[PDB]
């Protein structure tokens, strides 16, 4: 499904589409540094 | 249609492209009828290069025998090739066979045969081949020093 | 005494000492310890003297016995003559009353091809010329047989003797019990007498007419004998496309396979070939003969298909018989395979009608779903059938339940453009109980796409917009799809547009639409909201946008190549994919040579020195999987000597309990601390051991995941491809570049070859070379390679990292 | 010869008491009976299994194996009639199969391998035959 | 040389080489005037110096008796020929198989000679070629060649003794080379190819023949087929008085 609509994209269609979304190629969400409070709680258990 | 006898009925039954095993036991009751005709069909579409040849080569004026060895010059089926090219004292592809399947100094021993002094390209080309193939000592890139013998050598 | 080599000392005692029960004892001690390959001949003055006339068998018997398993090494207490003491008074045994010892003399003697015995073999069938028993006239013909092979091809064995000299073999086939020793190079006459016998026969002695001389006119004429030759002739009499109903061959063939499910697995198939032979086409194999259980009458009766209904299975019996079946039902109907499997998998696939066919384990239930689907996919007929059956696969209304169905039949909608309207109103339904992803991506989707057919949308998200369950994956397939087909064609509280909103706000926006959606975050990291958000051009709108390519399906999809398809009937799948379908001073100076491709270790031993090394022996040794296929043999390294001397070699053993190096080479001489010594000629290396086999992509990609191979080098000289210098070195470390592992095109195309091996070390050994060769503006390091490898334990691994560079070796002296 | 050898084995590793018929299997004998018989003659319950291309054919007594071994082969129902033959013959000499007890018949049994299967071709023998023979 | 230890050379220095291990128990070596000797003398193309040279401290397979068969003008390859092997490749590195016929021989083996016959064809002259392809029993590879070459003798042999092996691309051929075809006639009729056996004699005009194969056999010989029945065959066989197997040659 969603190589239907990325292939179509990018194969059929301009490619307006298709260089507007990547700015990067970057990741779906940025959070903060989650590993390492974790981490901190996690080791002494 | 093969049991009746009825070659033509069986001939429609193969259908003329392809279905080679029908046109083999066909070609088979047709050389057996001594009716050559159907036969020569037969084969034809049966392709049977080896067998085709036989019945095909008969001919005198090699009438259509070179389609059926087209490829067994170059195939390495030489054998197969000369007798579909030389059969009313013509030429028509019978060093061209030899040419094609690195059996080069065979085209250039027929050009002596029947010289129209064609010898001395075949020599040539030939004589460069042993020279790349390994040889020194008959290493041949001479007209009659390094064993073989272009056409000046040669003679009718 | 099982096995002693070391108590020929105490059998001398045994052997005599006035106790006849211990002199046997002994005897037979000796036979056991010869028999298993042990010391003998010391005994022999000892053996030979109390037994030699006498009648009295067991004795006599022991040591008859004796004589057919050693009697030529062992030379003590006989020597060398022609009437040996294995022959000589027992001349005596094969003339006595009883004809037990005569003939059991008669048969030892006639058995050896010894020439040192030929002439007292040969009146030794007057032992048996007389016949007590069948076994007295069979030991006759064989015992002529025998010394006829013993070089009497000619006059010495050929007549009679007084009955038989190569004359049993004829006078068997008139006689009451037959056998014909006779099987080649015997008399013409005989030959003949055997055919008459065909008629006559003694049933163990037919097989030996038999082996000699087979074919028959008749149906038979009697005996097991003639009963198996008899379906070897029929087998010919009739070839043609296979033996199709199996003639005398089934009796031995049940036994082929005892263990315990693959006889009926086996039989299943032999029954449905022969049933009919159909088109042939892609699973639609069976071939035999086209009528001889024809198919399906509709005035036969209880008819064909009862027998055919087996073969579809769910397992119904046994998973062996259950794969065996499943390919079976396939094979004799189909259109191809898509027929049956359509009918099979409506069986197999999740419903509400059946709950013996349902299960809450999603992957199953899903891949179900796709192998009905495939169907269609394949062939048109089935599209109609399957669009009704999966709204029943979703009518068991579990959140997971409906989240399978809806999952492939929108891959289908998009095969299949606006031919599924029907579906998108059924598809809703099972939506609003969730707990999972996959009930919203696959209903979204449908309810998506379908909008121009149905009004209700609003209303079916809305719930479950509002609702929780699992929503990673459920955005980017939400977000392709909801506005989709005909740009107001809906309105419930919200029509398409509302739809596109939401759709936008679901990929990566924000709107208040459908009470707001689930999560807007998407899927995994690449695919983000944005291709189309930029997208829906013409507002949900069959054109260019999200539209277009719902009803249009990626690539090419058609048949089960596994376009849009899953390749026959899902549980059959796991059993194919499984199946791999793997396939003293010394002096040395040396060089390898081959002349007629014999391939010999030179050496030359050298002796500088002016001392004393006489006692001089030479010896290539088997250390491991290295042997010597003949030791250097010259008794050379004397004074001053110099001498060229060949050990042979071989690569390929069994390990020694010796040392494992390179080769050990001994010489030996004068020395009596170190009488042998170790010295070495040329290298050869631990790599020999290893032993190449090869793997299959199947193989290969199993190793992988059974066993890491994260292990990686990059190797110089591996700027080449696989087939240069890389599959040489690989070879010597017996290793074998096969199937590839890549991917290439205008910016792919390093070179990937697939390796194996299965070394003596307990490991197997494997690894993927990857040639860096440039194929881009920015190469790894330009040419080289880097090999990443494996072992079952790595330990192989590291041989094929540094064995992929270089090698090479030679000397000229 | 199409039958290499007639041989009684224990799945101890070794040959217990076997027959060579003219010299050939002396030593190969132990080495075949003792790798392959262990495994059941590598058989899964099938009386006829053939492995490193010598076709075996067997029963099993306990920790024992009756064994015939060929390589070559006349008929089917042969192969099994001079085993079968020999298991009549086998517990007259040495009550079933048992190391010890074979171990001690050597005698009676390979006379029998030899008078049972002579130069490699299957003769008949019986338990009242062997008696003339041990007298 | 060997020592009986395992060690570590200490270094070189003199004609010497000193050795100690890791106990360090010394051996030492004087560098030899044996292996040295013998390829110092080769490489400066000397055989007779290098005959001395041969030693049984140096001898080995393949630095002295075969590793003399390298040189693809034979020079090295000249001095060591003394296995049947190191003789047949010498001859093909020389491109003269006059020798090859005799170490293929040696080699008691078939392969060789109709490999050997191949490279003869190359230095051009047939003759040698005959006598190998003959003994490899390539009679009908040689009845190809043979009008190619230019001999009707010799390509009547061939025929004949290719007959009886009933290859139908061997026997069959030399009928045509000629300039009658009677030879096909013959054979066809022994392989019981009736048919054939008219078709190739009457369009020679040689009905008779073609007739009594018909007669023998199933008869009608009116049809015509996609191939004449019985237009003329004709050829003028071999212009050439002397023959491709008398091809000249001086030999280099």
């Amino acid at each position: 499904d969603r190589a239907t609509f990325y292939l179509n994209v990018l194969e059929q269609k301009q490619k307006a589409l298709n260089a507007g979304y990547i700015l990067n190629g970057l990741t779906v969400s940025i959070p903060g540094l989650e590993k390492a409070l974790q981490q901190y709680t996690l080791e002494p258990s | 249609a093969l049991q009746l006898g009825e070659l033509k009925i069986a001939y429609q039954l193969a259908v003329e492209a392809e279905s080679e095993q029908k046109w083999k036991q066909l070609a088979e009751l047709a050389i057996s009828k001594c009716q050559f005709s159907l036969a020569q069909e037969c084969l034809h579409h049966a392709q049977d290069y080896g067998g085709l040849l036989l019945l095909a080569t008969a001919s005198g004026n090699a009438s259509m025998v070179n389609k059926l060895a087209e490829g067994a010059e170059r195939d390495g089926k030489n054998n197969v090739a000369f007798m579909s090219y030389f059969l009313q004292g013509k030429l028509d592809a019978c060093l061209e066979l030899l040419i094609r399947t690195g059996r080069l100094p065979e085209a250039a021993f027929l050009a002596r045969t029947y010289l129209p002094s064609q010898v001395s390209r075949v020599v040539k080309l030939w004589r460069e081949n042993l020279s790349k193939v390994n040889q020194k000592a008959a290493e041949s890139l001479a007209d009659p020093t390094e064993y073989e013998n272009l056409f000046p050598g040669l003679k009718e | 005494m099982d096995s002693e080599p070391p108590s020929e000392i105490s059998l001398k005692n045994d052997l005599e000492k006035g106790d006849v029960k211990s002199k046997t004892e002994a005897l037979k001690k000796v036979i056991i310890m010869i028999l298993n390959g042990e010391k003998l001949p010391g005994l022999l003055m000892t053996i030979i003297r109390f037994v030699l006339p006498l009648q009295d068998h067991t004795i006599k018997k022991l040591l008859l016995v004796f004589w057919e398993i050693v009697p030529k090494t062992t030379p003590d207490g006989r020597l060398l003559h022609e009437m040996i003491l294995v022959c000589d008074a027992y001349r005596k045994d094969l003339q006595h009353p009883n004809e037990f010892i005569r003939g059991s003399t008669l048969r030892f003697l006639c058995k050896l091809k010894e020439a040192e015995l030929l002439e007292p073999l040969m009146p030794a069938i007057r032992a048996c010329l007389e016949h007590r028993h069948s076994y007295v006239r069979r030991n006759a013909v064989l015992a002529i047989y025998t010394i006829y092979r013993n070089f009497e091809h000619l006059i010495p064995d050929a007549p009679e003797l007084i009955h038989d000299f190569l004359v049993n073999e004829k006078d068997a086939s008139c006689k009451r019990n037959a056998f014909m020793m006779l099987i080649h190079a015997d008399q013409d006459r005989a030959l003949d007498y055997l055919s008459t016998c065909i008629d006559q026969v003694q049933t163990f002695g037919d097989i030996l007419q038999l082996v000699i001389v087979e074919l028959i006119y008749k149906v038979c004429h009697a005996n097991p004998s003639e009963r198996a030759r008899f379906i070897r002739c029929i087998y010919n009499l009739l070839q043609s496309s296979s033996p199709a109903v199996k003639y005398e061959a089934a009796g031995t063939l049940v036994t082929l396979s005892s263990a315990p499910t693959a006889i009926k697995a086996a039989a299943q198939c032999y029954i449905d070939l022969i049933i009919k032979e159909s088109d042939n086409n892609v699973k639609l194999i069976v071939l035999d003969r086209l009528v001889e259980l024809k198919e399906h009458p509709a005035h036969e009766r209880v008819l064909q298909d009862l027998v055919m209904d087996i073969l579809r299975v769910l397992s119904t019996p046994d998973l062996e018989v259950r794969k065996k079946t499943l390919q079976l039902a396939l094979d004799l109907v189909s259109s191809r395979n898509v027929e049956e499997l359509v009918i099979v998998l409506k069986k197999e696939v999740i419903k509400t009608n059946n709950v013996s066919e349902h299960e809450d384990t999603d992957k199953y239930r899903q891949l179900l779903v796709r192998t009905l689907h495939s169907c269609s996919v394949r062939f048109p007929d089935m599209a109609a059938n399957v669009i009704p059956v999966l709204m029943e696969f979703l009518s068991d209304s579990n959140e997971a339940a409906a989240a399978d169905v809806l999952e492939f039949v929108r891959e289908a909608i998009q095969r299949f453009d606006n031919l599924r309207m029907l579906i998108v109103e059924k598809m809703l339904e099972v939506f609003h109980a969730i707990k999972s992803v996959k009930i919203y991506r696959g209903a979204l989707w449908i309810l998506g796409e379908y909008c121009s057919t149905k009004e209700d949308i609003q209303s079916v998200m809305t719930e479950v917009r509002r609702s929780l369950g699992e929503i990673p994956i459920v955005e980017s397939e939400i977000k392709k799809e909801a506005g989709e087909l005909k740009p107001e064609e809906e309105i419930t509280v919200g029509p398409v547009q509302k739809l596109v909103t939401e759709m936008g706000t679901y990929a990566t926006q924000s709107a208040l639409s459908s009470s707001r959606p689930t999560k807007k975050e998407e899927d995994r990291p690449p695919l983000r909201g944005f291709l189309l958000d930029g997208d829906f051009f013409v507002a949900a709108s069959l054109a260019t946008t999200l539209t277009k390519i719902a009803l249009r399906y990626v690539a090419l999809v058609q048949e089960k190549k596994k376009q849009n398809s899953f390749v026959a009937e899902a549980m059959l799948l796991m059993a194919t994919i499984l199946h791999l379908g793997k396939s003293d001073p010394v002096y040395a100076e040396a060089y390898v040579h081959v002349n007629q491709y014999d391939i010999v270790l030179d050496v030359l031993v050298v002796n500088q020195t002016s001392d004393t090394l006489q006692n001089c022996t030479l010896e290539l040794a088997t250390l491991g999987d290295l042997k010597l296929v003949e030791k250097p043999s010259p008794l050379t390294l004397a004074p001053h000597d110099f001498a060229n001397i060949k050990a042979n070699v071989k690569v390929a053993s069994t390990e020694n309990g010796i040392i494992f190096g390179n080769i050990v080479y001994d010489v030996s001489g004068a020395a009596s601390d170190r009488n042998c010594v170790v010295l070495s000629d040329i290298h050869i290396d631990i790599m020999d051991y290893i032993q190449p086999a090869t793997c299959t992509d199947a193989e290969f990609r199993q190793m992988w995941a059974e066993f890491e191979w994260e292990n990686k080098v990059t190797v110089n000289t591996n700027m080449t491809d696989l087939n240069d210098y890389l599959q040489h070195i690989l070879k010597s470390t017996n290793m074998k570049c096969l199937t590839p592992e890549k991917a290439l095109s205008g910016y792919c195309g390093f070179m990937a070859a697939n390796l194996y091996a299965r070394s003596i070390f307990g490991e197997d050994a494997l690894a993927n070379v990857s040639i860096e060769k440039p194929v881009h503006q920015g190469p790894d390091a330009a040419v080289t390679g880097h090999i990443r490898i494996r072992a079952k334990s790595q330990g192989m691994a590291l041989s094929l990292g540094d064995k992929i560079n270089l090698s090479q070796k030679k000397t000229s002296l | 010869m199409v039958l290499l050898a007639a041989a009684v084995c224990t799945k101890a590793g070794k040959a217990i008491v076997s027959r060579q018929f003219v010299e050939m299997t002396r030593t190969r004998i132990e080495g075949l009976l003792a790798a392959f018989p262990k495994l059941m003659n590598t058989g899964k319950q099938h009386t006829f299994v053939e492995t490193e291309s010598v076709r075996y054919v067997y029963q099993p007594m306990e920790k024992l194996y009756m064994v015939l071994i060929t390589t070559k082969n006349s008929n089917i129902l042969e192969d099994l009639e001079t085993l079968r033959l020999f298991s009549r013959v086998i517990p007259e000499y040495c009550r079933a199969l048992e190391e010890n007890e074979i171990s001690e018949h050597c005698f009676d049994l390979i006379f029998a391998f030899d008078e049972i299967v002579a130069l490699g071709y299957r003769e008949n023998v019986n338990l009242a035959q062997i008696r003339t023979f041990t007298e | 040389r060997t020592l009986d230890l395992p060690i570590y050379v200490t270094r070189v220095k003199g004609n010497n080489v000193y050795c100690l291990d890791r106990e360090c128990r010394p051996r030492v070596l004087t560098i030899d005037p044996t292996e040295f000797k013998f390829k110092l003398a080769l490489i400066n193309r000397k055989y007779d110096e290098v005959l001395h040279m041969v030693r049984n401290a140096k001898l080995v397979g393949q630095s002295i008796i075969a590793y003399l068969q390298k040189k693809g003008y034979p020079e090295v390859a000249l001095h060591f020929v003394k296995d049947e092997k190191t003789r047949f490749s010498l001859a093909l590195e020389c491109g003269n198989i006059e020798i090859a016929l005799e170490a293929a021989k040696a080699l008691d083996d078939k392969n060789c000679w109709e490999k050997l016959g191949e490279v003869a064809l190359l230095q051009g002259n047939h003759q040698i070629v005959e006598m190998c392809y003959q003994r490899t029993k390539n009679f009908d590879k040689l009845s190809f060649l043979y009008l190619i070459t230019g001999n009707l003798e010799k390509l009547r042999k061939m025929m004949k003794i290719a007959e009886i092996r009933k290859d139908m691309s061997g026997h069959y051929q030399n009928a045509l080379y000629l300039g009658d075809v009677s030879e096909r006639v013959r054979i066809l009729k022994n392989c019981g190819q009736k048919s054939l056996a008219y078709l190739s004699a009457a369009t020679h005009g040689l009905d008779e023949e073609a007739e009594s194969l018909k007669e023998t056999f199933d008869p009608e010989k009116e049809t015509i087929p996609d191939i004449d029945p019985n237009a003329k065959l004709l050829q003028p066989p071999a212009p050439i008085m002397p023959l491709d197997t008398n091809w000249p040659l001086l030999t280099v």
